[PDB]
């Protein structure tokens, strides 16, 4: 379901190896290496992203889920590339926005999402009205939460 | 404005 070009893979390996100690930069060693989030978050292609902390956690397959291997780094790039299908992009956006990882976007997830975006912070009343507007347009079943199909549907209607 | 919000949220993530 995901795609990579040869150029993307080759350029990604060069960028990933720059994050490694000199002794782990060979092809064989770099493919076994785990880069801590601190080094990943410093990458110019990710440093400005308001969701960078969540992006790292969603793509990590490491034992303590605190680092990225080259394989995780490529998984990340295949989703963020221009080749990724709208269905892949909305599937992973849902995982990134699900701050508690339970399968639905609730009011706290939406408030955390807004706070990531704004960093001038909204008043309690402005946040309440914005969450109410998001839920009115996205929560079809009116259960108070946004599931994956509701989310993919509202994203497919994007202005 | 739900739809406008999601456009800005997706653009902040993928743009
Ligand atoms: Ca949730
Ligand atoms: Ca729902």
């Amino acid at each position: 379901l995901t795609f990579l070009t040869k150029q993307e893979i080759l350029l990604a390996h060069r960028r990933f190896c720059e994050l490694l100690p000199q002794e782990q930069r060979s092809v064989e060693s770099s493919l076994r290496a785990q880069v801590p989030f601190e080094q990943i978050l410093s990458l110019p292609e990710l440093k400005a992203n308001p969701f960078k902390e969540r992006i790292c956690r969603v793509f990590s397959t490491s034992p303590a889920k605190d680092s990225l291997s080259f394989e995780d780094f490529l998984d990340l790039l295949s989703v963020f590339s221009d080749t990724a299908t709208p269905d892949i992009k909305s599937h992973y956006a849902f995982r990134i926005f699900d701050f508690d990882d339970d399968g639905t976007l609730n009011r706290e997830d939406l408030s955390r999402l807004v706070n990531c975006l704004t960093g001038t912070r909204l008043s309690a009343s402005e946040m309440k009205q914005l969450i109410d507007n998001i839920l009115e347009e996205s929560d079809i079943d009116r259960d108070g939460t946004i599931n994956l199909s509701e989310f993919q549907h509202v994203i497919s209607r994007s202005p | 404005d739900g739809g406008s919000f999601w456009y800005r949220a997706m653009k902040a993530l993928y743009g």
